[PDB]
């Protein structure tokens, strides 16, 4: 019983809660796509000046 | 016409001040993260059900994070000038063509500016229980300092629009 | 002047208004990228500090 | 539960409402194009005087 | 500058924010793969060492 | 290395009493090794944070 | 205005209607998850209190 409680305690110390990581994963994938889109918007600022010339 | 031409130097000065504050805010992100981790270390070390080895491990992590704060604060410089490393009490940027200033009060982010010392640590569970509140005060004063620097940067930007 | 070739005051005002629009666009890009309306101490120092401590 | 409520409260304090930012983004892009066009109209005022000479 | 063709400061900030998101995604992938929130001494040295000895 | 862990290239036990002592010796060696690796991991995280700041 | 570039009143109303739909969806998710139409004092305080005492 002592060996089982030491192993369960190691699991309390280091194990991930995977049900919570699933939510973090989905939101982070959406954030990465929005960040690529925002960088694409920032890249295009120079093209606006071409119209004046 | 000469007065209008001299506003270019005023704009250069205000942009230099915004860059200096940007470097200080980048260092402040590191410092506030380190202080949150140190609070977690002292909070864990105040528990009396820990054995000696776990307590010493938490104390060693705490001291290493404390040294990283000094590294981060000392590197917060923009071309040799700093508003956060404690080397000066204020910086003064140009506000108009007569040379009137736009002062920014310095906000020290070193260990001594946060109310700590290079030797700060805990050797017992009771000392760690006290260090919890010490690190709480340090994180509170650091966030107030960074909030003032951010308000100063927004004020410099508004004045730059007016000067244009 | 009214029919000047040296000074275009209307172009100066138009430049100022275009700069205002560009600054608003930069703010919206930062919000889309970070997902935050208050992402730094520059946006709102008091609320930023409260959120950091919390 | 207290940790979850503190994290949700931080999100109430600082998070952007991205559905509202999408509308602001589209209208601002249209405004930037109109501003370039208006500056182009202002640039051409001097050319009107050439006709008189 | 305000209408510069040599320097895109907004693109630099957008790149920094995208890098932050990518680092968070890498951390979550390591947690899903190992099943551990503290999988190495890099995650949290004191708790990692305690768990090793135990 | 073995000398950095408090051991030697000849460390061993020849009797049950020597093995009973070696239990505590190896305990100290494992404790000091985990403390060393914990410091290296904190140093690596510090290098990564400084790299973000330098960028 | 009628052809305004600064204000999109139709987008504001559309945002309000989308928020209404999202709140209804959150309520249905709570019911599916707990199995309860009255799962807390926020849903219906009187019936919640009666059920607690019973």
């Amino acid at each position: 019983k002592l060996q089982d409680s030491l192993d369960a305690g190691v699991g309390n110390l280091v194990d991930a809660d995977l049900a919570k990581e699933s939510a973090k994963l989905q939101s982070l994938q959406t954030k990465q796509q929005l960040g690529v889109q925002a960088l694409s918007i920032a890249n295009s600022s120079s093209s606006a000046i071409l119209s004046l010339f | 016409s000469a007065t209008a031409n001299s506003m270019n130097a005023v704009k250069d000065s205000l942009q230099r001040g915004q860059s200096t504050i940007d470097v200080a805010l980048a260092a402040g992100d590191t410092i506030t993260d380190l202080l949150g981790k140190m609070k977690e270390k002292a909070l864990a070390a105040s528990d009396t059900s820990l054995n000696t080895a776990s307590f010493n491990a938490l104390k060693s992590d705490f001291d290493s994070l404390r040294d990283q704060i000094t590294k981060a604060a000392s590197n917060a410089k923009f071309n040799g000038v700093s508003i956060a490393n404690g080397s000066t009490a204020k910086l003064t940027f140009l506000a108009n063509s007569d040379g009137s200033g736009f002062t920014v009060t310095a906000k020290t982010l070193t260990l001594t500016g946060l109310g700590l010392t290079a030797s700060s640590t805990f050797t017992t569970a009771a000392a760690a229980k006290t260090m919890i509140g010490t690190i709480d005060t340090a994180l509170q004063t650091a966030t107030n300092k960074l909030a003032s620097l951010g308000t100063s940067s927004t004020g410099l930007d508004t004045h730059l629009t007016f000067v244009g | 002047a009214l029919n000047s070739i040296n000074t275009n005051s209307g172009a100066l005002i138009a430049l100022q208004n275009l700069n205002s629009t560009n600054a608003e666009l930069t703010q919206v890009q930062q919000r889309i990228n970070t997902g935050k309306k208050i992402g730094s101490a520059k946006d709102n120092g008091a609320i930023w500090a409260t959120a950091k401590n919390q």
